């Protein structure tokens, strides 16, 4: 599991911050990890160390082995857990509606569908007139830039895979090594 | 030596009794007095305060950086900061809890 500690080297790099990461570095050696030793070594605060440990406990990152004196060992199989749910939420914000180019009247900032201004469509002017005011309609304008968000997320969320490729690959090859 | 300190501080007339008690006992109850022989030296910091080149401690990858403490710092010509910026420029990393 030396390359299992390598997926770990890449997640600490990829995610948790210096204060967390320094503690996580100690977690590297899964031989013996007491609370008094880790406190004295990290040169951290006891309340604060307890917060980080409690945070790591929340990850189920560690299996608190009681004597009382403690020991801590990896539990996260949630690398997929962050993945399946995050991909869902990003694909929700990505998947847009349609051209959804509803007429919108710039004077009253009222919103219409292509259907809304179609009933309004004024045959004497060959264009679309707003309802209560005859001022000509415009594009959905700003409204929801879900299409720009789709493009951005795609570049941004899938652009972090290459830098994660080292670990996405190590994990995959390490899991195969574990059998 | 205590006599040399007395001398330099012009406090030599502390009385032979006190002088002696200081020399034999004050500098004996001293925690881990690093004293090769005649002359007393610095005990806490093993390394000379030279404000530079702790690459040995950086490459000492056996204790995750060896608890680099700030207690033995900021008392030099540059308040750690000047060294740190170069320390920032170099591998040296600074943080606080
Ligand atoms: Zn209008």
């Amino acid at each position: 599991p030396a390359a299992l500690k390598r997926l770990a080297k890449y997640v600490i790099r990829g995610f948790y911050g210096i204060e967390h990461a320094l503690a996580l570095d100690i977690l590297i050696r899964n031989s013996c990890v007491k609370e008094e030793d880790m406190l004295e070594l990290l040169k951290f605060d006891r309340k604060q160390l307890r917060s980080v440990l409690n945070n790591l406990k929340g990850d189920k990152f560690i299996k608190c082995r009681m004597r009382y004196f403690i020991n801590y060992r990896t539990l996260v199989n949630v690398v997929k857990y962050k993945l399946d749910h995050m991909r869902r939420r990003i694909e929700t914000d990505e998947r847009d509606s349609t051209n959804r180019a509803s007429f919108k009247c710039p004077v009253c900032s009222s919103t219409f569908t292509d259907l809304e201004a179609n009933q309004l469509f004024d045959p004497m002017t060959g264009t679309f007139r707003c309802t209560f005011c005859h001022t000509e309609v415009e594009e959905d304008e700003s409204a929801m830039p879900k299409k720009d968000a789709r493009t951005l997320l795609a570049r941004f969320n899938e652009q972090i895979e290459p830098i994660y490729a080292l670990l996405r690959e190590t994990e995959d090859v390490n899991l195969a090594y574990e059998i | 030596t205590l006599d040399e300190i007395l001398d330099e501080t012009q406090h030599l007339d502390i009385g032979l009794k006190q002088k002696q008690w200081l020399m034999t006992e004050a500098l004996v109850n001293n925690p881990k007095i690093e004293v090769i022989d005649g002359k007393y030296a610095f005990k806490p910091k093993y390394n000379v305060r030279d404000k530079k080149a702790l690459l040995r401690l950086l490459d000492q990858h056996d204790q995750r950086g060896l608890g680099g403490i700030l207690l033995e710092d900021i008392e030099e010509a540059l308040p750690n900061s000047q060294k740190a910026v170069k320390a920032l420029g170099d591998q040296i990393l600074f943080v606080n809890r």
